[PDB]
């Protein structure tokens, strides 16, 4: 249990040392070293901390016993590099693809996690993830590409592999025009949708009564051609930043979109665009001029799926086939 | 328990640090302080509690999932039933009082277990694989929807919701009120799938009469005051057109943050009249298609009440944005939030108005609400509770809406399960000769899992103030004989629950209690889940806030 | 740990079923000097200092803080028998007091579960409204003698009966005027005005329909008798209008600061014409008035008013037939106010009083109560709202049923012969409704300085020989019938008293633990 | 909880429980801040530490029986550490600081086996029987002194006596101190060579001078002077003599009195004169026969009115005062007299004989303190230490008080052993040797015990600034190669590892229990699991 009144049941060794404030000062050291297990090669982090106070204790008595600490400190270092060629010759090298090894290795390093008895469909679920990036280089495989998204409510049996990207935020439903869309364009945009202002303080001076006639009719003619490109570029989806200096969407744009039925998701995380980019394969559109079809992706089916309680915003398939794919798991628990 | 430890002994820690067993005999006592509360609630033998504030009010709830709420739990284990009876309510809607209750007994007997030194693991899988045959064996026994020849179902599905509440004895009554309403909101989505979204039937409170003199309202109920005294309360004759604006009617600055400044001074009179004659064109259009209810999310200024007036027209404002949805589909209106098209100009078109039978406004205990019947698009239902006080009425519409989502459970899934005690007697025998096949370690787990179900049907007679043994040893002779019973109906021996009201043992079928077998399979999974986490905790660590 | 930090301790049992009936009888032991026609007052001291004494059931119950949870309860009941109807507060409490006082002895003594009570409770309900229902007979609600003898009924208990010869014709014009064709008369307290004036004599009173004004005339100038009226609603002050967007005008030559207030004079001048073209008698706005705009009007003789209440001006447009527009330019000769008549402002020390006087069924009236002091004003009220209220139930349905003891002991006759053909474990709370409807002609008894035990010995004997009108006097204490004295009350009031208490009961016998702490 | 107070016991939270991994952990944590306290100090080569007492008192010792004593603890297992080196002085009085060394390396090695999962009660059960088959191997490895004549007798004595006197302060002596320790003993012993009584030798301290001023003197020494000390300082026997004829009397000079309340009532003044001369009569014929008797010094337990003053100096009799009742007993020791009750009684036969009674000036003012001597072997002797310090003088009263207690153990027939750590390491590679034959679950035990027997000679490498590591294994090899038992740790760096060469000798006694009081105390401590301390 932290100080603020958030608790958290952690069996890796590495949050549990993280989560608890430790006096000692020595005694924090180890927090570290689980960081350096989980930052390179991320399992074995409760494995490390066990050895490294093990080598304490067997140092401990030789301290007494006359011997100077380099001395230890050095025979130590002699001694890891000697067990390091030890794992080399018993190691034996796999295929770069294989459902036998990969599989049985996963569900193997679960061990104590609480997923061990759901590790039947969640071995496979790891391995595949892993399989669509493909390199002989043994690159890091980057993870920023596979999206973990947690949503309360629901059982750990439910949890699958999506077939495309998921939307974490819900629809913005104000005009809630469209109930469903199928064989849609998702669209990205990352300017703000509203009434013509600069990104400056501005001031519109109104000398005359018939002036203001004009300006509620223009200011709706700006969010009207704004909808005309994009119904010629049959552009269903639309994904919109947070913008929190200007307002994304107005009630007006919202009315012009419902009659379209164009699905439009706000408040989207910045650093997001990239999974949103390569997994539905759509070139974020900055600018109304440089909107185009050709920067527009395809999607089979665009939905939101209410299930006991739990909203979620799922899209089945992606059609570009670009270089590299994206992996997509929404997880689900009864706690939290 | 006993004597506290002591504090962080060559640990360095500036919180709380316990290990060993005390940890686990404080985690059940966490759920056994809790427990305490909701067994008392169980069965229509029990008993309401009340919750106080401290600043005057109280709050009387029957079922654990306001109660847990409402109580302050800082013990981290003990959150965890808190959180599992507010989930309850999503999935289901149903049974926070049934899975409470399982799921502190499952805690409390796995007490004894690790003094006999058997790992959790070995406990954890001897309640999954036994919940894994258990979930098979729930839907070997379900009875089909078909029965007789008419329904005879949804009016006791409600019946059995409606049990451990005020108002069980009026079951009778509420039974029907609950069958049309679900029937009349249900919609179609997915390509023939039908959907019932709960939650859109308005209840509303009222004072005086009866509970028994209910009226079901053949339609949706909007609660909310008339705009004018001036306008006429009712209104009659038929196809009656309704206009829902979730546009601003006041008068409004000019753009949000721009500035007027006016040279000749012969200008500022004329522009200013524009502002309060731009506000009135929506209004012309209205009155020109002959909208007889006009309902507005917010405020209406007095510029266009006086146009209301003078054309009959009933004015609403500060409307709910989630009432007007559930309008706008009944009636048959479109929902407005400006006027406006894909062309340049502007103009109001017919079809956007809806259509019912009549609008009238009815009075009862300062409670005003407009009475909208007849639709023609799409039905719609509204229920109107009376009773003692607003805190009385409290309960009975968590009682009605706890009923909503049992029903919606047979609809969908036709599979039922007898209650009172069936289920989880009947998973006892099924589990006593499969616990002797494993063996080894695993054969006291799930024989512990089968005894910890017993809670259920036992918490029924405690609660009744009659003698439980004698009813639950009866109660094993048919279902210790219903796996033995072996094939030739005349079966039977299934289907046999415990009566309260006579103190006999008679076959749930014939006395209309019905359970969705639905239920039993999230309730026995998620309060699961609530006991593997506790038994899986060695150590709990308290940092103290700075 | 401390686990739960709201009432960890707890109090289940037969421990908090007694605090549940020991607060409950609290609750109507107090009143129980409150009922009958020699009962007498209470007075009540707020944190504010005003002072309320009245025998009300209602208003003594929500003025008291109650420190005890479920008494709370009882508190708000007298809410649903107010608000609903108005008259019979006080039988609420007495009634549902009673029933737990009388089903105490069962969960302790017979050991029976609640349920096993409320099942018996509501076929006791059932049954308490077949006899209510064949006690009543129909009336001519058209007649006017007969209405009259109706509203003597509260008023009986009340400190007004000795002014109840007049008070019986304050109200029954009072309702007749509100009420209209349409659910029947749906007439409404929001309709009817009552204005309290401090000073006066009681004795002298009348029913003037219109709405009582206590605001002056802006002009001394201004007439304060008309001999034919027209009044014209104004939502919009006859001040200057400014605009919200807050137009800032930069002035350059030297005639654009001048121009600026003359334009502010010509739209005065020229919404002053609007209004004169229909030619109005009198102006009536709920905003302030300028005081370039009065003169304007003079020429026409425009009687203006500011500062009315909102709620006053809907009260105007019932009587006057005028129309609220806000705008000047849609003023119409139809949207003026006519019928209307006897317009003048007669002069008073205290404030300047208007007074109007009628010839769309719906209208309005204005009570003028003239009392000794303040607070006594303050009870002649809240009597002719309880005294309007028994006319309400009679025009709704001709239904009308006895009172006065009659009805009580009616209900209790009828169930002590279906109590010993029951022959079950529902036998014994059957018969607590029984023995709780003799609360309210006990009380009756007590109050009058009678023997409770020799009269209601033979007042059982006499309901047994097939009548239901014998009730108890509250001033000799015979046992003479009801009908002679004329003691007569509407079946809803006596129904949403049974009722009443009857779902009362079963919620505070369900309460088997009572925490705190919750603070949410 | 359920919402009301549950106390089992008064005082709830102020005491607190201790279980689990962490009960022990912090109990064998407590013993090793005890070692290492004490492994400083074993050895000659360790360092003394002051003891500051409440009242502002200093006291400078390296003795693990001293220095736990006067310790202020506040843990309940440093306190049975306390009364264990109490339970080596109190009997033995010999090696209080090798017992708590060896019972923490017992509770060090079985930490190391409770956290591999074995039961404490069978860490136990192999120190119980590892503990008997080291004893065993000694008593066979060591022989019989007793077929020497007394004249070799006094040589093993000598030997091991420099041991004990050595690790101490004021060691620079210890070649003069070995040999007055022995001359106690050869004075007071039982002709037999058995069961000498050690209550007839006593330690009197004295403040002042210098440290070689120390020598045997046999007889009483008391704080007391002599009364009215016109009358020489030495007093000398007659010409010839018997002896001294000293007298002892426990009953002070007084006219004889009731020892009841009495009332003397004179009611003629012919019986007030009649008392006159019965007070001068009493004074006069007590001091005649003392005269008749022949004796001189006269010890007087209460001491005497002024009166007799002048008289005991007419006949040149010397005198004391206020002598304590516990001197009397060791002067009629030393001068083999007989306590005389009263003057009726008073026979020659009854007075004490010594050589010379005479007292010392010693410092400047100080005190006056009489001296007595003997002739010839007697059973008194007492110590008689100098030094220019107090806490000098102090620390070498207990030197001593161990030095007498490892000669009165050897005393005891057939037991010796040799020092230098010789004798942990003979018995470790025994214990060693059993493990690989018994093997099963004990096999670690026997290592636990082997191990912390090694950890004596490696203490004694560290206050030496040698190699623990290359000592132990030069122990190790010399006792697999060659039978010899006598090799062993030399921290005065002389050479000769052979115990023979260097004289060094120690009790098997002391050893014996070295062992003995260090495994069965572990074995209590082993089985501690919940620990309730009450708050001060």
């Amino acid at each position: 249990k932290t100080s603020r009144g958030e608790i958290i049941i952690s069996n890796d060794g590495h949050t549990i040392l993280k989560q608890m404030a430790i006096l000692h000062p020595v005694a924090r050291m180890l927090v570290e070293v689980s960081a350096a297990q989980d930052s390179e090669a991320g399992d074995g982090t409760t494995s490390v901390v066990i050895l490294t106070g093990a080598l304490l204790g067997a140092a401990e008595r030789l301290l007494n016993k006359g011997i100077h600490p380099t001395i230890i400190a050095d025979s130590f270092q002699s001694a890891a590099k000697r067990s390091v060629d030890i794992l080399l010759e018993m190691c034996h090298k796999v295929s770069l693809s294989d459902r036998e090894q990969l599989v049985r290795a996963a569900s193997t390093s679960l061990s104590s996690k609480i997923v061990s008895q759901y590790s039947s469909f969640l071995a496979p679920l790891a391995v595949d993830s892993v399989l669509k990036i493909s390199d002989e280089n043994s690159k890091n495989v980057d993870l920023n590409d596979i999206r973990l998204v947690k949503k309360v409510g629901g059982t750990i049996d439910d949890t699958e592999m999506i077939d495309g990207v998921v939307l974490t935020q819900t629809a913005i439903k104000s005009a809630g025009g469209p109930t469903r869309k199928e064989k849609a364009k998702i669209g990205l945009i990352q300017f703000q949708i509203s009434p013509p202002k600069p990104d400056t303080e501005n001031n519109i001076i109104v000398n005359d009564y018939r002036q203001m006639d004009k300006i509620l009719k223009e200011e709706r003619a700006y969010l009207l051609n704004i909808c005309k490109k994009i119904k010629k570029a049959k552009c269903n989806v639309l994904l919109i930043q947070k913008s929190i200096l200007r307002d994304a969407v107005n009630d007006l744009a919202l009315h012009f979109l419902s009659k379209l039925n164009i699905m439009v998701v706000k408040d989207i995380e910045r650093e997001e665009i990239e999974f949103l980019s390569k997994g539905l394969g759509c070139k974020p559109i900055a600018d109304i001029e440089l909107f185009t079809e050709d920067r527009l992706g395809s999607a089979d089916l665009v939905e939101e799926i209410d299930s006991d309680g739990s909203k979620i915003v799922r899209v089945t398939g992606i059609r570009n086939n670009n270089a590299r794919p994206t992996v997509s798991v929404v997880i689900r628990g009864a706690n939290n | 328990q006993l004597f506290n430890n002591s504090r962080s002994d060559t640990l360095f820690l500036g919180g709380e640090k316990i290990s060993g067993d005390d940890i686990r005999n404080q985690n059940v006592l966490a759920t056994m302080a809790v427990a305490n509360v909701v067994k008392s609630s169980l069965g229509p033998v029990g008993l309401d509690k009340m919750l106080v504030d401290d600043i005057g009010d109280f709050t009387v709830t029957n079922d654990g999932a306001t109660i847990l709420s409402l109580l302050d739990v800082q013990h981290p284990a003990g959150k965890i039933l808190v959180e599992l009876a507010q989930q309850q309510d999503r999935e289901i809607g149903d049974g926070t009082t049934s899975v409470v209750i399982i799921a502190s007994e499952l805690l409390k007997r796995a007490n004894e277990l690790v003094k006999n030194k058997i790992h959790p693991t070995t406990i954890i899988t001897g309640f999954r694989v036994a919940l894994r045959e258990a979930i098979r064996f729930i839907n070997e026994v379900l009875s089909t929807s078909v029965d007789t020849l008419g329904k005879e179902t949804l009016i006791n599905i409600a019946k059995t919701s409606m049990s451990s509440k005020i108002i069980g004895a009026d079951s009778d009554f509420f039974s029907n009120m609950v069958v049309d309403a679900l029937l009349a909101v249900k919609t179609q989505n997915s390509k023939g799938e039908i959907k019932y979204p709960v939650k859109a039937v308005n209840v509303l409170k009222a004072h005086g009469k009866s509970a028994t003199e209910s009226l079901l309202v053949p339609g949706y109920a909007l609660n909310c005051t008339v705009a004018s005294q001036a306008m006429p309360k009712r209104i009659a004759g038929g196809n009656v057109k309704i206009a829902c604006l979730d546009l601003n009617l006041q008068k409004a600055r000019m753009a949000m943050g721009v500035q007027i400044n006016i040279d000749d001074p012969e200008q500022l009179e004329q522009i200013r009249k524009r502002e309060a004659g731009i506000v009135l064109e929506r209004v012309k259009k209205i009155i020109d298609a002959g909208a007889q209810v006009v309902l507005t999310t917010k405020g209406i200024d007095d510029l266009c009440l006086k146009e209301f007036v003078e054309a009959k027209i009933m004015g609403v404002r500060r409307c709910k944005k989630e009432d007007l949805r559930r309008i706008a589909r009944a009636t048959g209106a479109t929902l407005v939030s400006s006027m406006s098209n894909l062309e340049g100009e502007e103009t109001f078109e017919s079809s956007y108005l809806g259509l019912c039978d009549e609008v009238v406004q009815a009075k009862f205990s300062d409670d005003e609400c407009i009475l909208i019947k007849g639709t023609s698009k799409h039905s719609s239902s509204s229920i109107i509770l009376r009773g003692a006080n607003d805190y009385s009425l409290d309960e009975m519409e968590r009682s009605l809406h706890d009923s909503l989502s049992v029903v919606k459970r047979t609809l969908e899934s036709g599979n039922v399960v007898p209650g009172g005690g069936c289920v989880e007697a009947a998973l006892n025998i099924y589990l006593d000769n499969f616990a002797t096949t494993v063996g080894s370690r695993e054969q006291l787990a799930i024989a512990e899992f089968a005894a910890a179900l017993l809670i259920i049907p036992k918490t029924l007679a405690v609660n009744a103030a009659k003698d439980s043994s004698e009813l639950v040893a009866k109660l094993r002779s048919y279902h210790a004989a219903s796996q033995m019973a072996k094939p030739e109906k005349r079966r039977s021996y299934r289907n046999y629950g415990l009566d309260l009201i006579r103190g006999k043992i008679v076959d749930e079928i014939h006395a209309g209690v019905l359970e969705p077998t639905i239920s039993k399979v999230k309730s026995l999974k998620s309060a699961l889940e609530a006991c593997v986490a506790i038994l899986r905790i060695d150590t709990m660590i308290t940092v103290d806030p700075e | 740990v401390v686990f739960m930090n709201a009432s960890q301790e707890r109090t289940t049992g037969r421990q908090a079923q007694i605090s549940n009936i020991t607060a409950a009888k609290a609750v109507a032991d107090v009143i129980r000097t409150c009922l009958g026609p020699k009962a007498m007052l209470k007075m009540l001291l707020d944190p504010m200092g005003g002072l309320v004494l009245t025998n009300d059931g209602h208003a003594i119950l929500r003025e008291i803080d109650v420190a005890h949870p479920a008494a709370k309860s009882m508190l708000e009941l007298s809410r649903t028998q107010d608000e609903e109807v108005g008259d019979g507060t006080t039988t609420v409490i007495i009634l549902a007091g009673e029933i737990l006082a009388q089903c105490a002895p069962y969960l302790i003594e017979k050991n029976i579960h609640p349920v096993i009570i409320i099942q018996a409770l509501k076929k006791a309900l059932t049954d308490a409204l077949e006899v209510i229902k064949q006690v009543s007979k129909p009336v001519d609600v058209e007649n006017d003698a007969a209405m009259k003898k109706l509203i003597q009924a509260s008023i009986g208990t009340k400190y007004v009966i000795h002014w109840s010869e007049k008070m019986c014709e304050l109200a029954l014009d009072a309702v007749k005027t509100v009420r209209k064709d349409l659910n029947f008369e749906i007439d409404i307290k929001r309709y009817v005005r009552v204005e309290k004036i401090p000073g006066g004599d009681v004795l002298d009173s009348r029913v003037l329909k219109g709405v009582l004004l206590n605001k002056d005339v802006v002009h001394p100038k201004m007439s304060r008798h008309i001999e034919n009226p027209r009044v014209v609603l104004l939502d919009c002050p006859l001040e200057y209008k400014k605009g919200e967007s807050q137009t800032n005008i930069e002035i350059e030559k030297e005639e654009d600061w001048n121009r600026i207030l003359q334009i502010e004079e010509e739209q005065v001048q020229l919404m002053c014409e609007q209004i004169l073209a229909v030619r109005p008698t009198l102006v009536i706005t709920e905003k302030g008035v300028s005081d370039l705009a009065q003169h304007y009007l003079l020429k026409g003789g425009c009687s203006v008013l500011r500062r009315v209440k909102k709620s006053d001006n809907n009260r105007i447009a019932r009587v006057t037939g005028a129309t609220i527009v806000n705008r000047v330019e849609d003023l119409k000769e139809s949207d003026v106010g006519t019928n209307c008549g006897l317009f003048k402002v007669e002069m008073i020390g205290d404030e300047y009083f208007s007074f109007l006087d009628n010839c769309g069924l719906q209208k309005a009236c204005t009570i003028m109560l003239r009392g000794g002091s303040k607070d006594i004003l303050n009870e002649i009220d809240r009597n002719l709202q309880d005294a309007m209220a028994v006319a309400r139930n009679v025009m709704l349905s001709p239904s009308l049923s006895p009172g006065g003891g009659a009805t009580e002991m009616a209900v209790s006759v009828k169930l002590a012969e279906k109590a010993k053909q029951l022959e079950g474990i529902q036998q014994w709370p059957y018969q607590a409704v029984a023995d709780a409807m003799e609360c309210i002609p006990r009380t009756l008894i007590q109050n009058a300085g009678g023997d409770p035990i020799r009269l209601l010995s033979q007042l059982r004997a006499k309901h047994a020989q097939g009548n239901f009108t014998t009730g108890i006097d509250g001033d000799k204490g015979k046992i003479v019938d009801m009908v002679s004295y004329g003691i007569w009350e509407p079946e809803v009031i006596k129904q949403q008293s049974v009722k009443t208490a009857i779902e009362s009961a079963c919620l505070l016998l369900r309460v088997d633990d009572i925490v705190s702490g919750v603070r949410k | 909880e359920m919402g009301r107070p549950f106390i089992i016991v008064k005082d709830q939270g102020n005491k607190k429980r201790q279980h689990g991994l962490e009960a022990k952990k912090s109990h064998i944590l407590a013993a090793r801040s005890v070692a290492s306290i004490i492994k400083t100090s074993l050895g000659p080569r360790g360092l003394d530490k002051i003891l500051i007492s409440p009242d502002g008192e200093i006291t400078i010792t390296n003795d693990g029986a001293t220095i736990l004593s006067q310790m202020e603890l506040d843990n309940e297992i440093a306190k049975l550490l306390v009364q264990l080196s109490k339970s080596q002085d109190d009997e033995i009085g010999d090696g209080t600081t090798g017992v708590v060394v060896l019972a923490s390396a017992l509770l060090d090695q079985a930490l190391e086996l409770i956290q591999k999962g074995i039961h404490p009660i069978k860490i136990a059960n192999g120190f119980d029987e590892a503990a008997k088959l080291a004893i065993s191997k000694l008593e066979e490895t060591c022989d019989d002194i007793s077929a020497s004549n007394d004249e070799l007798f006094r040589d093993f004595l000598l030997r091991a006596a420099k041991t004990s006197l050595g690790s101490k302060i004021v060691s620079k002596d210890h070649d003069r101190f070995a040999e007055m320790a022995v001359e106690a003993v050869i004075n007071v012993m039982d002709k037999d060579r058995k069961d000498v009584d050690f209550d007839l030798i006593k330690m009197q301290g004295r403040v002042g001078g210098s440290i070689s001023d120390s020598k045997l003197i046999n007889g009483v020494i008391l704080d007391k002077d002599f009364s009215h000390p016109q009358m020489p300082k030495c007093v000398l026997p007659k010409e010839g003599s018997d002896g001294v004829k000293l007298a002892i009397l426990t009953c002070p000079f007084e006219p004889p009195k009731p020892k009841t309340k009495h009332k003397l009532d004179i009611s003629s003044v012919e019986e007030y004169q009649k008392l006159q001369t019965y007070e001068q009569d009493k004074f006069k014929e007590m001091i005649d026969d003392v005269k008749k008797a022949g004796a001189d010094v006269v010890i007087c337990q209460w001491g005497f009115d002024d009166e007799a003053n002048h008289l005991l100096l007419q006949n040149d009799l010397p005198a004391v005062r206020w002598v304590g009742g516990q001197e009397l007993e060791h002067i009629a020791i030393s001068t083999n007299g007989r306590i005389v009750p009263r003057f009726q009684d008073l026979s020659k036969d009854k007075l004490g004989t010594c050589s010379r009674i005479y007292e010392q000036e010693f410092g400047t003012t100080k005190d006056r303190m009489l001296i007595i001597e003997q002739s010839k072997e007697t059973k008194t002797v007492t110590c008689f230490v100098r030094g220019s310090n107090k806490m000098i003088v102090d620390e070498a009263e207990r030197a001593l008080h161990d030095s007498l207690c490892v000669v009165r153990n050897l005393v005891k027939d057939s037991r010796v052993v040799y020092g230098g750590g010789a004798a942990e390491v003979t018995m470790s590679l025994a214990v060693s040797e059993e493990a690989d034959k018994q093997r099963g679950i004990d096999q670690y035990a026997f290592r636990g015990f082997a191990q912390a027997l090694d950890t004596i000679p490696m203490t004694l490498a560290e206050n030496s600034g040698l190699d623990p590591i290359g000592t132990l294994s030069t122990l190790k090899s010399k006792q697999l190669k060659e039978k010899i038992s006598n090799i062993g740790v030399d921290c005065l760096g002389y050479g000769s590892n052979d115990m023979k060469e260097l004289f060094v000798v120690d009790p098997f006694i002391g050893k014996k229990q070295q062992i003995l009081l260090a495994t069965q105390l572990c074995r209590m401590i082993l089985k501690i699991d919940n620990v309730i301390i009450s708050g001060k």
